[PDB]
């Protein structure tokens, strides 16, 4: 079987820059059989490039597929804001074909540290007898960061949950949700809580807190 | 033109099967080849088998082998996907792809790579029951508060299966908004939040509404999200 | 290669 590496995961450009993507493949892939296909957020994927080299009619022409053996390449020569995707290759040179994990191609700009809001559980939720708390990351760039739920100062691990936005289309950061779920007691068998956020654009931790109470 | 289209989302118990299928519409069915391709859930693309129509001519990925069984009825130009045994891990979207030729359709000479894809088809595998989610509010606070700027927002729980769609004032409030991939929850139930920022200021003088519809279950929900 | 063969089916229709 052909392992297909794509390298690197992540490759951050600005729009008009030249993109090339690599693939490097554990055996030599037979006649150059390597394609290489684009998704955008919600969509199936569409065709490139095939035979390495080969653009089919319709695709534009800022795209461009070199390489043989066992190390490809895809070229984008001016960066149009459709283009930042994700792009995958794939061999079919043999009858057990296999694709690559894919690359993603973000757009590049200025450092931006998340704005941090915390959201206690409704009293509606409470009844029910679960208690979600809610931290919100808005608004930052690039997507590492790293959020730390504490209650009454101490640390919480495993009871919770995050999920990141992907790019945004109007201004390119990123925003991210963490949520702490509890039992109604101990919700209320506590007093403080505490998300507290690492991130590049900061050099102290942020720190969002609230008591049972307000408001 | 040569168009893919497949059948619509499933849900299965781990153990049974599911049969998707493709039907084609544009160019020649029986001498060209026929891939399914697979996404499972925030990863990359996954080649399962294919198929060309003209003798049944079917070839396996070797992990799928004993599972798998790809047709293609050249009476109604549809191909079909069956896997059996279906297990957790095969919650995925479902793809068909046609290869493409030189035309560049034209019904020309064969390219090998995947020129037409289907539209995907949603298979979910899980012990989990159909249910619609409970919508509770994000309540703004002076701890979501800062200058002129408010954050508010509906946190969408304990729903299955996969999508909802999320929107603010029936579409009224559009920018500002962010609503996150959901996530699985170890109950086997999903969740997820939609928040917006708006203008302090307008926290007296504005209602704000998120309408959470979730075609799985039937279910449309409105809740009114006031300050804490 | 099985992705092969639709290319000797359309080298073999085109002869007829």
């Amino acid at each position: 079987e052909i392992v297909l590496t794509q390298s690197p995961g992540t490759q951050s450009l600005s729009p008009g820059e030249r993109a090339t993507l690599s693939c490097r493949a554990s055996q030599s892939v037979g006649n150059n059989k390597l394609a290489w296909y684009q998704q955008r957020p919600g969509q199936a994927p569409r065709l490139l490039i095939y035979g390495a080299s080969s653009r089919p009619s319709g695709v534009a022409d800022r795209f461009s597929g070199s390489g043989s053996g066992t190390d490809f390449t895809l070229t984008i020569s001016r960066l149009e804001p459709e283009d930042f995707a994700v792009y995958y290759c794939q061999q079919y040179g043999q009858s057990l074909s296999t694709f690559g994990q894919g690359t993603k191609v973000e757009v590049k700009r200025t450092v931006a540290a998340p704005s941090v809001f915390i959201f206690p559980p409704s009293d509606e939720q409470l009844k029910s007898g679960t208690a979600s708390v809610v931290c919100l990351l808005n608004n930052f760039y690039p997507r590492e960061a790293k959020v730390q739920w504490k209650v009454d100062n101490a640390l919480q691990s495993g009871n919770s949950q995050e999920s990141v936005t992907e790019q945004d289309s109007k201004d390119s950061t990123y925003s991210l949700s963490s949520t702490l779920t509890l039992s109604k007691a101990d919700y209320e068998k506590h007093k403080v809580y505490a998300c507290e956020v690492t991130h590049q654009g900061l050099s102290s931790p942020v720190t969002k807190s609230f008591n049972r109470g307000e408001c | 033109q040569v168009q893919l289209v497949q059948s619509g989302a499933e849900v299965k118990r781990p153990g049974s099967s599911v049969t998707v299928s493709c039907k084609a519409s544009g160019g020649s069915f029986s001498t060209y080849a026929l891939s399914w391709v697979r996404q499972a859930p925030g990863r990359g693309l996954e080649w399962m088998g294919g198929v060309i129509p003209l003798l049944t001519i079917t070839n396996y990925a070797p992990r799928f082998q004993g599972r798998i069984t790809i047709t293609a009825d050249r009476s109604t130009s549809t191909a079909y996907l069956e896997l059996n045994s279906l297990r957790p891990e095969d919650t995925a979207v479902y793809y068909c792809a046609r290869e493409g030729t030189t035309g560049w359709g034209w019904l020309g000479k064969p390219i090998g790579a995947f020129a037409h894809w289907g539209q995907g088809t949603l298979v979910t595998v899980s012990s989990a029951s159909t249910k619609g989610p409970s919508v509770f509010p994000l309540a703004p606070s002076s701890k979501s508060t800062s200058g002129g700027t408010a954050a508010l927002g509906c946190l969408v729980k304990d729903y299955f299966p996969e999508p909802v769609t999320v929107s603010w004032n029936s579409g009224a409030l559009t920018s500002g908004v962010h609503t996150f991939p959901a996530v699985l929850q170890s109950s086997g139930l999903y969740s997820l939040s939609s928040v917006v920022t708006v203008p302090s200021s307008s926290l007296g003088t504005q209602t704000y509404i998120c309408n959470v519809n979730h075609k799985p279950s039937n279910t449309k929900v409105d809740k009114k999200v006031e300050p804490k | 290669n099985w992705f092969n063969i639709t290319n000797x089916l359309w080298l073999i229709x085109k002869k007829k």
